[PDB]
């Protein structure tokens, strides 16, 4: 059915968008997490210093 | 359905213009993390 | 050919039952062996 | 020593078929209903299905 | 009966878990995948365990494009549904009548054909464990049994040694007599439980034997050699390193292929998996990264997760 | 000549670096690989730069099984040799006669055939940059020029705009007249240098134009659209995130393929690269992890590396 | 030459051994590094505490 | 306006050929020698080639 | 056919030289334009 | 060159025995990190 065709096409598009979002965000997210952890580490070191 | 030889150039130019507008918009600046 | 197939399957099941009893009683025979030596 | 070949066999066959048919369509809904009922929060169905944190 | 029960033997593990320490723990056979794959898991309750998983695998022939799964589990009941792309439904239900007696039924359906439907009852006792399963059971007008029936019995002869058999009955169409074969299993556990050996004289002269050792709390290694006219077997060496932040599994195969599996727990929820393998006999490599997001949907669950 | 030199224009970048800010910085075209690959780099001196790289790539058609390379560089001299599996030798030598004038010669040889041999002289001035290169140059008995000769001229018309041409002469066999084509390049730099635009009306009606913007010290993004009977072109959107611990590059293509490139600097020396791509038009993915070890062989170099 | 055959075979074997060593060690090495860094982190936290 | 077609062209051709042949075999050794000479440490050749830290 | 090929190549080179001079003098003409307006 | 059907079983058994000896040897314990 045309309604079924629209449903499957929308599902495929959503799957594609989710796949792209994960692929382009997960490494970025890990980079942000690492940078944010490192700045916290420097923060802690300083508070130790003074 | 036309898919002209000029359709490809029109699509690529439209994508380029949309991308240039998006990049030079405040939105791109927002994409940069605050930290 | 069904005769031989049925016979071999039945004998396999009977042997399985025999070894099943063997394993069921195995702790007992091991105990007896331990007592012997 | 197999012996079962009576009317009970037809009963078992029809039961197997009907339980296969119903499960094929309702099994996942079974688990979802069980979970959403057991959970004290009882989140709405659309949020429950979606892979997003509602809290 | 009465005098012989002074032994006080321990119940051996079920037949299926006979190689668990090696096949499913220190080897990648079950954890390996190919290409990218994102796994999102949602937790809704803890006391009554409930969970709603998702999967997005691309580039893996074995894995599906998408797979929605919901897993429900409690103190004595456990159910799991799994919708898959192409509307392939898989389901598994486990019900424990008694603490030690459990009946498990698995059902896989693909395009309206209940291709898989196994129903098994597992019985565990003080010294022996017996379970019987029937694959694709059904009945026929001629009245004879149909489908595959499998029964396994394991009895612990000694606290550090358990022996058992594995009886198989299979009938494809029912017109012809159903072939039946028997297999023998042996499981040895060291007095200190440091190392576990398991042997399996599978049917058709197939010998699947493996060993397990626990080097330390973090390191455990095991070996598995397989054998199957001419035989076709491979020997596999594997080791696993587990740490508070990551789990590593490596394995060298007799066929020459070398594989590893690293799972970094970057966050308590998010875990990034890396899975690579090499095939030195044909000089090709198959590698797949992945994801594992575990996000709760309840305030109490999030509070527990953050501590 | 004298009165007109009050402008005080700046020297524009060389023709090759016209798209450097986008093609070689915010895109994976040069950094992408497939399958596993380990890159070991050895540093022996700093003041006179010397280095001995190694590579072990498996599963990448483009990359070789093994590749030994040694790179030597000083204040005015730069040389690099690269032995490759199958005894394919590649070499590049750069000599600077003057601070702003440099002559570069590249030579690639595979199985005794000097397939590639380009010799180019680069000249840079206050306002214009001109470089000429000759691919596979040689002479013939008939005396006419042989091989491909390429000359490029770029002059900065204004401090924020530079225009130039790119003349190409190619002759395959020498018997037939050598086709010659001209291409036009334009480079625009914002007054604040925040964003850089570059346009290239390449030969055969091919238009390669791109843009670059620096969102912040960490984030810079750019776009590149290509065009080439019927045309065949693709538009590419890319962005790069750089941090003290890692460098991220992502890109979305008009063909539908999506790719990213993450380089984690786990240690000051060891860097682990991850490189994945997807092809939504055919639903296949190509992913490759890698390594980058930089270990010195001198006590002074190690002391400098550790700080 | 037979000597050339031995040379190439030895080179191939060395390449295979190096490839296997890197593949099975690099992830392990990262795991050890992460664990050793984490114990150092706990060490630093404690010294902060007392 | 190309004009060069004399004896110098043969000289250039022979020079190109001989410099190609010699380089194909000696280029990497050229760089290695330059480096090992410039470096004050002057590490031994076998250690220099191998990808192991000597310090 | 070599006649037309040589002629077109030579004319392409001549046009390249013409635009090369154009770009060489371009700052000067831009200066003149700036003075004009 | 013999490559007997029994050659495969002999090789697999030899590998298994070598592996069992190596695993249960002190060497395996040494492979475990001190930390």
């Amino acid at each position: 059915s045309f309604v079924r065709n629209a449903f499957t096409k929308s599902g495929n598009l959503a799957w594609t968008l989710t796949t792209t979002a994960l692929l382009l965000g997960v490494p970025l997210s890990l980079s942000i997490l690492a940078e944010q952890q490192l700045i916290e580490m420097e923060k802690t070191f300083d508070l130790q210093s003074d | 359905f036309k898919e002209s030889p000029l359709y490809t150039i029109a699509l690529n130019g439209a994508f380029f213009v949309a991308g240039v507008a998006f990049i030079q918009s405040p939105l791109m600046d927002m994409l940069a993390p605050q930290l | 050919e069904k005769r031989a197939h049925q016979e071999q399957t039945e004998k396999t099941l009977k042997q399985a039952a025999y070894v099943a009893a063997f394993l069921w009683v195995s702790p007992m025979i091991w105990h007896l062996v331990k007592k012997q030596w | 020593s197999f012996i079962l070949s009576d009317e009970s066999k037809e009963r078992i066959s029809k039961i197997l078929t009907l339980t296969h048919n119903v499960a094929h369509y309702g099994w996942i809904p079974f688990v979802l209903y069980l979970g959403w009922a057991h959970t004290s929060n009882r989140p709405n169905f659309l949020n429950l299905l979606s892979p997003l944190p509602s809290v | 009966h009465s005098h012989r029960q002074s032994l006080e033997l321990v119940n051996p593990g079920t037949v299926e878990n006979l190689n668990k320490e090696v096949s499913r723990d220190v080897f990648l056979s079950q954890y390996f995948f190919t290409g990218l794959r994102a796994d999102l898991n949602k937790a809704f309750s803890m006391n009554p365990a409930f969970q709603t998983s998702h999967t997005f695998s691309i580039g893996s022939q074995a894995l599906p494009k998408y797979a929605f799964s919901a897993l429900f589990a409690n103190d004595n009941l456990f159910a799991q549904g799994n919708i898959d792309n192409d509307l392939s439904v898989s389901g598994r239900l486990n019900y424990g009548w008694d603490k030690k007696n459990i009946s498990k039924v698995n059902l896989q359906i693909s395009d309206g054909q209940p291709t898989m439907c196994q129903l098994e009852q597992d019985y565990q006792a003080s010294d022996f464990s017996v379970n019987v399963k029937t694959l694709n059971p059904s009945f026929s007008e001629k009245g004879e049994f149909t489908g595959v029936a499998v029964a396994s019995f394991l009895q612990s002869v000694t606290p550090q040694l358990a022996l058992g058999l594995e009886t198989l009955y299979s009938r494809t169409d029912g017109s012809a007599p159903g072939d039946a074969g028997v297999s023998y299993l042996t499981r040895y556990v060291s007095k200190k439980q440091d190392w576990i050996f398991s042997g399996q004289l599978q049917a058709n002269g197939a010998l699947i034997a493996s060993l397990w050792r626990k080097v330390a709390q973090n390191v455990e290694a095991g070996i598995e050699t397989t054998l199957q006219p001419t035989v076709e077997g491979s020997t596999t060496i594997g080791a696993k390193y587990e740490y508070r932040q990551s789990v590593y599994r490596g394995t060298l195969d007799s066929n020459g292929k070398v594989a590893c599996f690293l799972e970094r727990k970057v966050l308590p929820t998010l875990s990034v998996l890396f899975c690579g393998e090499i095939d030195h006999f044909k000089n090709d490599t198959k590698i797949g990264c992945g994801l594992q997001f575990e996000t709760a949907g309840n305030q109490e669950l999030l509070m527990l997760q953050q501590g």
